[PDB]
């Protein structure tokens, strides 16, 4: 724990091994961290006393890939690590798993609660975006996943013809009726339903970072430079169009948003170039402006609760803070070395 | 007179296989 | 599942068969150029007469 | 050319000349016809 | 080796003395012992089927009767509803192809 | 009345309807062009399938090598058999954490190999579906070639 | 070529039948979960009301 103003460092030693995933609920001043060992007890501590409020224990055996507190603070979603891949909602005050669902195969890169709706939880993987509805009756909760159709790498939408039941082509009246394409060799089972052409394996948009609007929509960044809307209720997708003002002779036409955090006037994005950009977004279009330049590429970025302090973390571990309306704007809290101390 | 010989692609899990046509040059017609 | 089973029975009954037909006074447009006999149907000559 | 023997295969429902539920034992009176040309003969009746 | 030891009946031509007419035999590969065994197996299978049961060329859909090849052991084209029946008819038609080719190749060698 | 016939002696052939050897030979040439085109397209697709088989075998090779690398740091008691290659106090805790971690990378690489094998075999299912559609087409193409050539020889 | 054709359409229809049977088996259990939650909700609604 590093204080910004006084530059003091306090160590909370995990007595059982290296700390795994990290999350904080600021309105409750609680810090929930997983321990990277056999029993992934989510240690929820309270700050500044560093007092162990609770240990959350599940059926998991390594860690949780992500921990995410709700905006209300009464719930903590955990997307578990290997090997379960269980998304579990925790009433961490009571240490009770309200619901859980195992999804082996898809690896969640980012998850986030909807701040205005604790029942909506977005999980973004490198291939899919899923919106999860926590459907409750009395004391039972269940997870209803809703995978969202993503556009192709050019931003177009693929019309999925029913592979098992193709529509009626004109029957060539000598050469047999037109069958489903996996018939004439016939792999019996789920392979015929997961059957797709490898010549028609069209790649989809890679979702990198999703952030929530005040209107329960989702800003999603792509490695192809695209910015996507996903409504948390209707799951509609419409690719944003860049307002390209004719400024010639510059190679900044491709920007890959590593992270995206919402601001009251748009989205703060960060690229691999070390540039933080301002995306001023109007209905179905966006304009990119240069907001900040950093010597090293930006890995993570977040806002303060009062939205006046801006934490920007680079790939090497360097931490910068952009204070809005104060000179100097950028202050380096941590100067990062290689970290791998050999001698 | 051979354009392309018969080549047979086999499956991995199953014994299903496909054989190509023994392509020859088209006739003088 | 019900419609799939009905299609299964119908497709097992619908067999792709080959039948020899001579060209004795056959009236098939584009018989010579293109292979498609989709317009070809076996009827009695007395119907045409 | 009519006497020449050829192969004109057809499907099950392309056989409109079915006698007692089967294709008969003689093709002397049978005739392969174009599908659209048979409708043109019937429409020309009403036209006339 | 690969060309010549495989062909039991080698690909041969016959030219007319004065007419520019060339007749080619059917270049058979070696009819395998597996193929002869399935020949005999389906022969007795269809023979006992005909005995338990105890037609024009186009209902069968074949003109192999013009070459003396027994096609009464072919199942009807309207009765091949099952996978085993269609596979049996496939291998029957492969054998019937070999029989027609054998008749022509005997005439060719004559 | 009367429909277009070609047998009756009272019927006389229209002079454009007069079919000659040149017409029959041109028709057989067009048919042969269609046959060669269809066969060339399918053989091109099959060549693409063969190169796709080579590519998926190479990807399975890379995944099997990564599987051996992650199994090197895996304890023996929680081993999962390698998919076959296709042919053309504190210390114990995180030690066993590493064990089950390499167990799930093992399961993920096995499932990914299974997905690639299933999708390649399904690609073969596609092109075999396009095989017997066109095999039934080219066999009748040879049949109508014989019909036209009989019409060529007689006429 | 026409008789190696209806062999395996039946296998495709059986494949979809197996997928539908698996989906039916999973959805019956999900319906059981929802029915159990509703049943406990009725009694807790009455007691708390």
């Amino acid at each position: 724990f590093i204080n910004i103003e006084t530059k003091k460092k306090t160590v909370l030693q995990c007595s059982n091994g290296i700390v795994g995933v990290m999350a904080t609920n600021i309105p409750c001043e609680v810090v929930a961290f997983s321990d990277r060992k056999l029993k992934p007890l989510i240690y929820v501590y309270s700050f500044p006393g560093l007092t162990r409020r609770t240990k959350l224990k599940g059926n998991i055996l390594l860690d949780y890939t992500l921990l995410s507190f709700s905006y209300c603070g009464t719930y903590l979603a955990s997307y578990s690590s290997l090997p379960e891949f269980e998304l579990a909602l925790w009433n961490w005050e009571s240490s009770i798993i309200l619901c859980k669902k195992s999804q082996p195969g898809m690896d969640v890169n980012q998850m986030s609660f909807n701040p205005m709706n604790w029942r909506q939880l977005c999980l973004s993987s490198p291939s899919t975006v899923s919106v999860w509805t926590i459907e409750r009756s009395n004391q039972e909760h269940c997870f209803r996943a809703r995978s969202v159709k993503l556009p192709l790498e050019d931003g177009s939408f693929f019309n999925e013809t029913d592979v098992v039941f193709p529509q009626s082509l004109p029957k060539d009246l000598i050469y047999g009726p037109v069958l489903p394409l996996s018939a004439i060799a016939g792999l019996v089972g789920k392979e015929a339903e997961t059957f797709r052409p490898k010549d028609d394996l069209y790649p989809l948009l890679h979702p990198t970072m999703h952030c929530w609007t005040p209107t329960s929509d989702l800003y999603i960044g792509c490695e192809e430079g695209h910015l996507l809307m996903i409504n948390g209720d209707t799951l509609q997708v419409t690719v944003l169009n860049k307002i390209e003002e004719e400024s010639p002779l510059d190679r900044r036409n491709f920007i890959s948003p590593v992270t995206l955090v919402y601001q009251k006037e748009g989205v703060l994005a960060s690229g691999i170039d070390g540039f933080v950009y301002s995306f001023i977004i109007k209905d179905r279009s966006y304009m990119i402006e240069d907001f900040l330049e950093i010597e090293r590429p930006v890995e993570h970025m977040t806002f303060s609760p009062n939205y006046t302090v801006l934490l920007i973390q680079t790939d090497k571990g360097s931490v910068y803070i952009y204070t809005f309306g104060k000179e100097p704007t950028l202050n380096k809290v941590l100067d990062a070395c290689d970290g791998k101390f050999q001698a | 007179p051979l354009e392309s010989d018969t080549i047979v692609v086999h499956a991995i899990l199953s014994d299903h296989k496909i054989s190509s046509y023994r392509l020859v040059q088209p006739s003088k017609y | 599942l019900i419609l799939l089973q009905e299609e299964k029975v119908r497709f097992q009954l619908n067999l792709t068969i080959q039948i020899l037909l001579k060209q004795g006074q056959v009236e098939l447009e584009n018989f010579q150029l293109v292979l498609e006999y989709s317009d070809a149907i076996l009827i009695n000559k007395n119907i045409i007469e | 050319l009519n006497e020449l023997l050829v192969v004109i295969p057809l499907k099950l429902h392309q056989i409109e000349y079915v006698v007692f539920g089967e294709i008969p034992s003689d093709l002397s009176g049978t005739l392969v016809f174009s599908n659209h040309a048979l409708r043109r003969l019937q429409e020309r009746i009403h036209e006339l | 080796e690969e060309c010549w030891n495989s062909m039991a009946v080698k690909g041969r031509a016959l030219k007319c003395f004065h007419i520019p007419c060339v007749v080619e035999n059917f270049p058979m590969k070696a009819r395998t012992v597996e193929e002869l065994k399935e020949l005999e197996r389906v022969l007795q299978q269809k023979k006992i089927e005909a005995e338990c049961l105890k037609l024009p060329n186009y209902l069968l859909g074949s003109l192999s009767t013009d070459f003396g090849v027994d096609t009464s052991l072919l199942s009807s084209q309207l009765e091949l509803h099952s996978r085993e029946e269609k596979i049996n008819q496939i291998i029957l038609l492969k054998d019937i192809i070999y029989k027609v080719k054998t008749v022509f190749n005997n005439e060719f060698d004559a | 009345g009367d429909f277009n016939l070609k047998t009756a002696p009272d019927y006389k052939i229209p002079e454009h309807m007069r079919i000659n050897a040149a017409k029959k030979e041109e028709e057989l040439g067009h048919l042969d062009s269609l046959v060669h085109g269809n066969k060339r397209h399918m053989n091109k697709c099959i060549l693409s399938l063969r190169d796709l088989k080579v590519a998926v075998v190479e990807e399975i090779q890379c995944l099997v090598q990564e599987l051996k690398n992650i199994q090197s740091t895996l304890h023996i008691s929680k081993h999962i058999p390698i998919p076959k290659i296709p042919q053309i106090d504190v210390e114990l805790e995180i030690m066993k954490r590493d064990e089950i971690k390499h167990v799930y990378m093992q399961q993920y690489l096995v499932n990914r190999i299974k997905e690639l094998v299933v999708t390649f075999d399904a690609e073969l299912r596609l092109l075999r579906h396009q095989k017997l559609k066109l095999d039934t087409q080219m066999k009748l193409s040879d049949l109508h070639h014989v019909t036209l050539f009989q019409e060529i020889l007689l006429l | 070529s026409n008789l190696a054709f209806s062999l395996l359409l039946d296998e495709e229809l059986s494949s979809r039948e197996k997928f539908l049977n698996n989906y039916l088996t999973r959805k019956q259990h999900e319906k059981s979960q929802t029915s159990e939650a509703v049943r406990k909700s009725r009694e807790d609604l009455d007691v708390c009301k």
